[PDB]
């Protein structure tokens, strides 16, 4: 099993630096080149450079010369890459593809680097009450508004994970203020309201915040 | 070296898709093809079924996929090795779309501001759009039949788990703005047809 496992997501500020590691498995780390590739959100693939783990020499594309530094630790079969003085453009997913000593086979799962001036902020959770208009043919639609948080992600469960059917959680909007907002709606039978309790469980680990909002009818 | 690809290609299920990669004497420089599905890392093909075959000659390289499935919807990148610089050069990428999926009209649910948010001197209108194909929507907002564009945040369409698309549009406004108008409306149009939901402070 040949694998490349990279470090977790990183959320940095403009002017900050970041280091991302790439763990190699299932093959001798030192007879295959290690390449790095950057993919901006919605753009194509962009080769950044390579490094050969035997002699540690590097080769950078001109665009990334000066602020990208690639190293490696042959002991733990890990490659590293350091982005310095980050910009909003550098927001992208960064991969660590393996290259032949002619393969260019096997990629890592990628690391997300989000550069932004927004500050870590927990969300304000508001219930989206059912009532009329939310009801359509005996089924009611109750929701939970998860407003003004940074950075991604949040997780929304219902009734501590006991309510899974009819759950539709929507991908978050990135407002112009730099904060995120999403909504999570459930469709329940209109006869269930009054006898059943509905609570949305919003977990936002980056801010160490978890909010259980009871959603009651009007 | 530069690598030029068509930005998008579309094919019916079971048909044959062809993705080209143009370059300076690419026919003698060994071409590799990558496949990237949304949210995942690229996966090398370069020929995973035998429906994928390669053909490099002259100034164009061509990846050919026979009997296309919906599972083949992905982004495809050609890749060559510029021996002038010991660099790896990628193509622009081609979006393969399969034209067999069933069309669908958008389902829209609009929520007024919560009382709790109004007690915080804030107000947000939540428009939730779901179960539409193809994934392209335009959202418009109205305050008593007068168009409104300030405070509008809309997501780009994102594919759901049922292989349809979903979006959401939010209208930010003040409590005195929300209670000053008779009603507000979220209008969603999709392939000419429009669905509208209205909500009022009463």
């Amino acid at each position: 099993q040949v694998q490349l496992v990279q470090s977790g997501a990183e959320v940095k500020k403009p002017g900050a630096s970041v280091k991302v590691s790439c763990k190699a498995s299932g093959y001798t780390f030192t007879d295959y080149y290690i390449n790095w590739v950057r993919q901006a959100p919605g753009q194509g693939l962009e080769w950044m450079g390579w490094i050969h783990p035997n002699s540690g020499g590097t080769n950078y594309a001109q665009k990334f010369q000066g602020w990208v530094t690639m190293t490696r630790d042959t002991s733990i079969s890990t490659a590293y890459m350091e982005l310095s003085r980050l910009r909003s453009d550098d927001t992208a997913v960064y991969y660590c593809a393996r290259g032949g000593l002619y393969g260019m086979d096997v990629w890592g799962q990628g690391t997300t680097v989000t550069v932004s001036g927004a500050s870590t902020k927990g969300p304000s959770v508001f219930p989206l009450a059912p009532s009329s208009k939310s009801t359509s043919g005996g089924t009611a639609a109750l929701g939970c508004l998860v407003k003004d948080y940074f950075p991604e992600p949040v997780t929304v469960s219902w009734n501590s994970g006991a309510l899974t059917s009819g759950v539709h959680t929507f991908p978050a909007v990135l407002q112009s203020s730099g904060l995120y907002s999403l909504s999570s709606v459930v469709t329940v039978p209109s006869s269930s309201l009054g006898t059943q309790t509905y609570i949305c469980n919003v977990n936002h680990k980056p801010s160490n915040t978890k909010v259980d909002k009871r959603v009651e009818p009007k | 070296s530069v690598l030029t690809q068509p930005p998008s290609v579309s094919v019916a299920p079971g048909q044959t898709a062809r993705i080209t990669c143009g370059g300076n004497n690419i026919g003698s420089k060994s071409v590799h093809w990558n496949q990237q599905k949304p949210g995942q890392a690229p996966v090398l093909v370069v020929y995973i079924p035998e429906r994928f075959s390669g053909s490099n000659s002259g100034n164009t390289a061509t990846l050919t996929i026979s009997r296309v499935e919906a599972g083949d919807e992905a982004d495809y990148y050609c890749q060559v090795w510029d021996s002038s610089s010991d660099h790896v050069v990628f193509g622009g990428g081609t979006k393969l779309t399969v034209l067999g999926q069933p069309k669908g009209a958008p389902s829209v649910t609009l929520f007024p501001p919560s009382s709790e948010e109004l007690q915080a001197n804030k107000a947000t209108l939540v428009c939730l759009i779901s179960d539409f194909y193809p994934g392209a929507v335009t959202v418009a907002w109205k305050a008593d039949s007068s168009p409104v564009k300030a405070g509008v945040e809309t997501t780009t369409p994102s594919k759901q788990s049922n292989n349809k698309y979903a979006a959401s549009s939010y209208l930010s406004l003040t409590p005195e703005q929300w209670k000053s108008h008779r009603s507000y409306s979220c209008q969603v149009t999709h392939e000419g047809s429009t669905v509208e939901k209205t909500v009022a402070p009463t």
